[PDB]
RNA sequence: GUACUCUGGGGAUAACAGGCUGAUACCGCCCAAGAGUUCAUAUCGACGGCGGUGUUUGGCACCUCGAUGUCGGCUCAUCUCAUCCUGGGGCUGAAGCAGGUCCCAAGGGUAUGGCUGUUCGCCAUUUAAAGAGGUACGCGAGCUGGGUUUAGAACGUCGUGAGACAGUUCGGUCCCUAUCUACCGUGGGCGCUGGAAAUUUGAGAGGAUCUGCUCCUAGUACGAGAGGACCAGAGUGGACGAACCUCUGGUGUACCGGUUGUGACGCCAGUCGCAUCGCCGGGUAGCUAUGUUCGGAAGGGAUAACCGCUGAAAGCAUCUAAGCGGGAAGCCUACCUCAAGAUAAGAUUUCCCUAGGACUUUAUGUCCUCUAAAGAGCCGUUCGAGACUAGGACGUUGAUAGGUUGGAUGUGGAAGCAUAGUGAUAUGUGAAGCUGACCAAUACUAAUUGCUCGUGAGGCUUGACU
RNA sequence: UAAGUUCCGACCUGCACGAAUGGCAUAAUGAUGGCGGCGCUGUCUCCAGCAGAGGCUCAGUGAAAUCGAAAUCGCUGUGAA
RNA sequence: CAGGUCGAGUAGACCAAGGCGCUUGAGAGAACUCUGCUGAAGGAACUAGGCAAAAUGGUACCGUAACUUCGGGAGAAGGUA
RNA sequence: GAACCCACUGUCGUUGAAAAGCCAGGGGAUGACUUGUGGAUAGGGGUGAAAGGCUAAUCAAGCCUGGUGAUAGCUGGUUCU
RNA sequence: GUGAGGGGAGUGAAAUAGAUCCUGAAACCGCAUGCAUACAAGCAGUGGGAGCACCUUCGUGGUGUGACUGCGUACCUUUUG
């Protein structure tokens, strides 16, 4: 349940380590980004001579969030912490490591990468 | 906030017009012959073939 | 049984009649059932449980973890058919129902303490 | 709303309405019979009558459950020895609440909270 | 079209086999008994009229017994009308009666109550309505109405407009439900998703007009 | 000189809003040098001409100076169409994808932030789109009070000075319990051709009306390539709305427990009062969104621009004059809710009341006597119904409320007594004790004896059948 | 700062700074003016539940300003507009 | 003048001696107003302005920068029990 | 940092409990300090760490009584046929 | 209620001259009788006009009411109005 001025962790190795998200891209008037969302980001903190650095202005997705999804069944899975993965103009991930857990929320042609690249999938 | 117009007596009497009292309910006690409150005890103390004070 | 007689007898026909025995403070195994297009799987999900919902059909229980650094809950619903099976691998010495106060605690501090029979 | 609430306020503090219930069933167990308004007499009922449920079992957990919810050693000493046992084979209803008319000083419905074998 | 009156007995869960979680409302039926079927020769339309659950007959009226006598039908809770047609008025005869076997499992149906009473309400809850600023030297006015009209053109308050009053207890419709289990033996329509009302209120299921 | 100010007057006379007017402003049209490789009119269009609107800047001084008391923001709106998006079309210097221009169309929809008191504007990032206007430049007896425009003080400047400003800066009291109209809800009365209990038809009224992306057709038509469709299907979202509480959570000051200080119950033990519910950890029902489900689907009829068929006036041609069609998110239906005070007061089923005297005002006539129906209400126990009402259930031939019994749930190892320890404490008895609102049974308690209202076959005229 | 009419530093064509109507600075001090950050939060997205006091009903007491008289509707037009 | 338990205290919580329950009550538990408690995810996006709220808070020890009129800054900051 | 003396912010109150307050925060608190009693200064005068502040809820000239029925080219009103 | 207040009795020419007591107007507020009034839009009247009730010199009469209907935006002042 992410919205504009919210603060996220990075969930990958392109050099950025704090974000914050700017705008809730997909429709007007639209207030809330979950896990698979795009956001629009601003740098906070970065790497010392990473690729990105701060005050840059990029897109993400959200892969971790600590209100929850919800499942077929009625269960609900809850993280420590919101997190994100950088992407490039073309929305696709320009990171070759990914640190956490992720969800099957990510299981699509977009984000496979991602999905082959986490330490666990939940 | 207030009136422009001083309000007729015909208009006062219209509003008052719900204002009447009504009756309650009473019933003639069968153990004592006397007029009570329906469901409640006589002022004697009896009520429904009992009675409360010595 | 605080729902009226017909939606008990609705719900008692759904029960699952083979679930062990668990109490806050365990730290328990769930084998969940994994479907990817044809592909079936069973996935492990082993942690403390932290909290546990008594109420029939509507039963549940919250499982806490670490994964690789960040803390994951899942609420799982007893009943369901998607939890194929449940192991109790530890049995916790605790003061109260629900351990919600686990969250503020990291490594050491957050040790639960084995109960000895 | 309030649907399915139970419980009043009488325009009181919990505490105060709690410690008044309590004077109200001291009152009842010592005289048998009180007069108050019909409000506070039908709630009267939920405090006094689980009270006398109680005092059917003579134990010392029992007393002392019973001292903490009255605070009156003569009420105890009464409830466990008189109360119970007389209606140790009622099945409740221990109370009888009849209407009493009104009250002079405020028009306040009133009402009469006897026991149910006084005398 | 012909349809069928229950009572609401509660929400629940079913679970499927694949591990959804389906949320479904129980509608028991007593079977319904036609009391009276109203034709274009002596009423000018087409509709079966029914009776459903008990009533003591010190509480039927003299009128309503006569009528329930006639059909040869106990006393029921209540008396509802059903608009039908031709087609569907085959079979059906005064003293006959309607099952929840009128319904098969996957069919969409809608289903009428009566929503729960909220009493008065204001606007911020009525119609979804803004609070002004709780902070920021605002005096009074939290939850008010604000403004209600424009000026001397026109005015006045014009007719509709949105203010407090009354909430809830009225008629409702949910149009698309799916009929989950029809379980003749117990009488019991299982049905997907939330109906309007209160656990014990009357409702009336028929087949979906969106179709 | 007075902003430290005061009195008598004026809407005879200014500032605001209204009014008249329309120079100015905005919008449209006529002619057409020319521009457009040729070619005025695909798109522009000089020199000139004719109008419309009532947004701007103005002119006048008709209303208000025994007061019409505000620049912007907030809350809540309603209308217009000169249309921002979505819908339907003609032309094109329209291959396709796109674009330009004009016509029809007002159903719905139509950004969040940085800066500044700002409206505006610049900027960042979205969106299908971030339209132009009227409504006292809508809205302050609905909120605010940052700017302007009292009294304090300072700077630049002007003046000899008191003081002042095509200026700046710091500070600086926002009253009113709503009579009438209007509006949102909710009742009382009477009427509706004897009375009553239910079920209903629908003259009509309101609500709703939005839209993205991906796949497929198909890398097909088109195109030298680069690119890339119409039409027609499938899936998945945004915003908005409603209902609901099974799931996920919040709250849950009458549920359970831990714990500090103090006082008390004679003392230990055990408890209770007060300290924001003392503080702290949980939590049942109810309520609730951030949770769950559903909706704007499909189809008829008349049309707008536009496209026709046949066809003369006018031997040809021609959508039109006779006759016959297609055609839009727009209109009427269709979907949901309300609806016979629809005084035109509608329909259907069933139920109730069939007695005697006197008299004159010989009449649905006036007094007597006898009757009191079907039902309705008062009263009581109450509710997932509620401000009071109204509405729903029940009143002993009874589960309506409380209690009682059982279950469930929550909290979690009661008290007492035993052990083990110097002791704090730990263990056993035992998942014990306690458990508002929940479920099911159960007449123990309270719904008692009752009363009031509502009548006695329902005028006359004509017609059709008896 | 993603975005800075405010702020900080600098530049000197100062409409119209300038040396006891004092000039330029200055540690400490100020319920003094402006700008920024951490923590924090119902300030806000967007409000929900609960407690007390009113509101509402009943019994008692019992005001106010105003007021030519009222059998005190909408729309379009008219008309001291 | 002014006691007790903790306490630096005449601060504070609960009590003593000694005084009071404040001259309308009874019900109900709608909108709306006032005063409080709690609040999912976010954390100044509010607004003229973090207004208001939230937050910090004791004792002992450790440790503490630029600047300085050598006094300060300083309880700087921060940490342990 | 209490008593005591003040009055910086906010909500409430504005026919108030009150013709200037309550509540929550706030400043000084051995000094140019606060305070009792009794005195002195009197209206173009007094007093003023200076706001035209204060001088009995009254201040760019206090209050009371007289001149006095001030004057008003102004507004209102002006009674039977 | 050994209250207040009243009904009788008695006094007096008169007690509706009975104590804040001669006369007892109006605004304003009750009770009783007659007629009208719950499908109809506005300065409330005026010119017509049916019906009803009582009275009666029986009518071409008197008193009260007024269904329905044409017309109709108070008074004063100040003003070009
Ligand atoms: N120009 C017109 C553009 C049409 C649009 N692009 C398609 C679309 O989304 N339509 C509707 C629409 O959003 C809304 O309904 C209406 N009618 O407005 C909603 C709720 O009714 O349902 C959607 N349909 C859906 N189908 C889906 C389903 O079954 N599961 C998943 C979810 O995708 C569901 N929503
Ligand atoms: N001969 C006829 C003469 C006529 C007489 N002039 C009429 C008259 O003058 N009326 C005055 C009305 C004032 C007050 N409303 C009277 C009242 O109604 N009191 C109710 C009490 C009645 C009860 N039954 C007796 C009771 O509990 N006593 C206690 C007790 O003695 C004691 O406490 C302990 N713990 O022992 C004491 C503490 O010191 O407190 C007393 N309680 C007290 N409550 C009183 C309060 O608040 N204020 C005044 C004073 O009375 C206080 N004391």
């Amino acid at each position: 349940m992410i919205q504009t001025e919210t603060m996220l962790d990075v969930a990958d190795n392109s050099g950025a380590r704090r974000v914050q998200c700017i705008k809730v891209l997909g429709g007007s008037h639209r207030r809330y980004a979950s896990v698979g969302d795009i956001i629009k980001v601003t740098v906070k903190e970065a790497i010392p001579r990473a690729r990105v650095k701060k005050g840059d202005v990029m897109n993400a997705v959200v892969v971790r969030t600590k209100f929850g999804i919800r499942r077929p069944d009625g269960s609900v899975i809850r993280f420590d912490d919101n997190a994100a993965v950088i992407l490039n103009n073309n929305k696709a991930p320009i990171a070759t490591r990914i640190f956490g857990p992720v969800t099957r929320e990510l299981r699509t042609e977009q984000f496979m990468k991602i999905i082959s690249l986490a330490p666990e999938v939940l | 906030a207030v009136q422009q117009n001083r309000k007729s007596r015909s208009r006062r009497d219209m509003r008052r017009s719900h204002d009447a009292l009504t009756e309650n309910a009473l019933t003639v006690d069968q153990a004592t012959g006397e007029t009570h409150r329906r469901h409640h005890v006589t002022k004697d103390g009896f009520y429904r073939g009992r009675q409360l004070f010595a | 049984s605080g729902k009226h007689p017909l939606v008990q007898a609705i719900e008692n026909s759904q029960l699952k009649t083979d679930l062990p025995e668990f109490a806050p403070g365990d730290t328990v195994v769930v084998q969940v059932k994994v479907k990817e297009g044809d592909r079936e799987r069973l996935q492990a999900f082993e942690g403390v449980v932290i909290a546990k919902k008594n109420r029939g059909l509507n039963s549940a229980f919250t499982v806490r973890k670490i994964s690789s650094g960040v803390g994951v809950e899942r609420v799982f619903q007893t009943h369901s058919p998607v939890v194929a099976k449940i192991e109790v691998k530890r049995r916790g010495d605790v003061r109260r129902a629900k351990l919600y106060y686990l969250r503020d605690l990291s490594g050491k501090a957050a040790r639960i303490r084995e109960k000895l029979p | 709303m309030r649907h399915r609430n139970s419980g009043v306020k009488l325009g009181r503090t919990s505490s105060h309405r709690k410690a008044m219930f309590e004077n109200l069933a001291n009152s009842l167990f010592e005289h048998e019979l009180i007069k108050t308004t019909l409000p506070k007499a039908k709630e009267l009922r939920r405090v006094a009558e689980p009270l006398i449920t109680l005092a059917k079992n003579d134990t010392v957990a029992n007393r002392r459950l019973a001292f903490a919810r009255t605070r009156n050693a003569a009420t105890v000493g009464k409830l466990f020895t008189v109360l119970g046992p007389r209606y140790k084979e009622r099945n409740g209803g221990y109370l009888r609440v009849l209407k009493a008319g009104f009250r002079a000083g405020d028009a306040a419905p009133m009402a009469y909270v006897e026991l149910v074998d006084r005398e | 079209a012909i349809g069928l009156v229950g009572r609401k007995c509660g929400m629940t869960r079913i679970f499927t086999d694949a591990g959804v979680s389906v949320p479904v409302t129980v509608i028991e039926v007593d079977p319904n008994r036609i009391t009276q079927i109203k034709t274009l020769e002596t009423d000018g339309y087409q509709a079966v009229q029914v009776t459903t659950g008990e009533r003591r007959e010190s509480r039927v009226t003299n009128a309503q017994k006569g009528h329930f006598a006639k059909a040869g039908v106990a006393a029921g809770r209540l008396v509802k009308e059903f608009r039908v047609t031709e087609a569907e008025l085959e079979g059906r005869e005064v003293g006959g009666t309607i099952g929840v076997d009128l319904f098969t499992v996957g069919q969409i149906v809608d289903v009428t109550g009566q929503s729960k009473g909220k009493g008065f309400q204001g606007g911020v809850k009525r119609w979804n309505f803004r609070t002004q600023d709780a902070t920021h030297g605002n005096s009074v006015s939290h939850r008010v109405l604000g403004s209600t009209g424009q000026n001397q053109t026109p005015g006045r308050v014009f007719k509709g407009k949105k203010m407090a009053g009354h909430l809830g207890d009225e008629r409702v419709t949910v149009q698309g439900l799916e009929i989950v289990s029809v379980d003749t033996e117990r009488s019991v329509l299982v049905v997907k998703g939330a109906i309007p009302g209160a656990t014990g209120g009357d409702v009336i299921v028929r087949p979906t007009i969106k179709a």
